[PDB]
């Protein structure tokens, strides 16, 4: 394995490109309307929401619950993609299957929030594969609890985006997020922490070639990782609240088992 | 156990 370090960065990156439909370089041209005369449809109020829903699946309750369910769809799609992505990290499939699951369990949402930043700016975010753009303010204007779910993610994304990472950076970051040695219930820690060490080692080298001026970019990234942990724990608890006191808020089974006893 | 309390996930893990 000391051998596969040399192309480890390149390896992780192209797993990222292979496995994630939407990426930062794609989101960024869309959000900058430079490739196109035809911007995403803007969902900024209840009416424009209803307009977009007309595209249908191509149920049906209150507006928040409708938005809620649609997010789960993207979440499921991303968890799945991350699953494939992790299998591609050298030594991940060689791990105890009960460890392959706890790594994903605790890591998916951290990585999801990290990758979300790519489709976000201070005013909103791309949805439906970049065809839509739902505003931050609209989401905030939602009611009681639902208006509280996305906002902290915007807050994180704005600071994370100021680091100006590219996908080759982000892929490694996500890889490191995933191979975390201190997750609960991990069987053979040592092997994993060894995995961690190698990824962090190529990450740091990569940051130094890629962002030579940003001397402490790597420590900055370490703190982002801590921040993401806190973010995910908080999100986990909000989603539980909503799971308790919201009848129509059904949770897709794959996500049911992820939150199920996390934080 | 985990492999049990994480059915779908587990199934994804294996090919
Ligand atoms: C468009 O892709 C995504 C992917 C993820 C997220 S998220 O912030 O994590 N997020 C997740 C849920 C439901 C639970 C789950 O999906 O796990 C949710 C509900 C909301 O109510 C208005 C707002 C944001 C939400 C947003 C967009």
């Amino acid at each position: 394995e000391t051998a596969d370090l040399k192309s480890l960065a390149k390896r992780i990156y192209e797993a990222y490109l292979k496995n994630f439909n939407m990426n930062k370089v794609k989101a960024r041209v869309i959000l900058s309307g430079k490739a196109s005369n035809n911007p995403p449809f803007v969902i900024h109020d209840m009416e424009t929401l209803c307009m977009a829903e007309k595209t249908l699946v191509a149920q049906n309750k209150e507006a928040e619950v409708r938005i809620f369910h649609c997010c789960q769809c993207t979440s499921v799609e991303t968890v799945t993609e991350l699953t494939e992505f992790a299998k591609a990290i050298p030594g991940f499939a060689n791990l105890d299957l009960n460890d392959q699951v706890t790594l994903l369990k605790y890591g998916v949402y951290e990585a999801i929030f990290a990758m979300l930043s790519s489709v976000m700016n201070k005013d909103g975010m791309l949805v439906a594969y970049g065809n839509g753009f739902i505003t931050r303010e609209f989401l905030k204007s939602l009611r009681k609890p639902f208006c509280d779910i996305m906002e902290p993610k915007f807050d994180f994304a704005m600071k994370f985006n100021a680091l100006e990472l590219d996908d080759s950076d982000i892929s490694l970051f996500v890889a490191a997020i995933i191979c975390c040695g201190d997750r609960p219930g991990l069987l053979n820690v040592g092997h994993i922490e060894k995995m961690q060490e190698g990824i962090v080692h190529v990450l740091r080298l990569h940051l130094q070639s890629n962002h030579p001026d940003d001397i402490f970019l790597f420590p900055k990234l370490l703190q982002k990782m801590a921040d993401l942990r806190q973010l995910v724990t908080e999100h986990a608890q909000l989603v539980q609240i909503i799971k308790k006191t919201e009848s129509d808020a059904a949770l897709h089974p794959l996500l049911q088992e992820i939150y199920r006893d996390m934080y | 156990s985990l492999t049990e309390r994480h059915k779908i996930l587990h199934r994804l893990l294996q090919e």
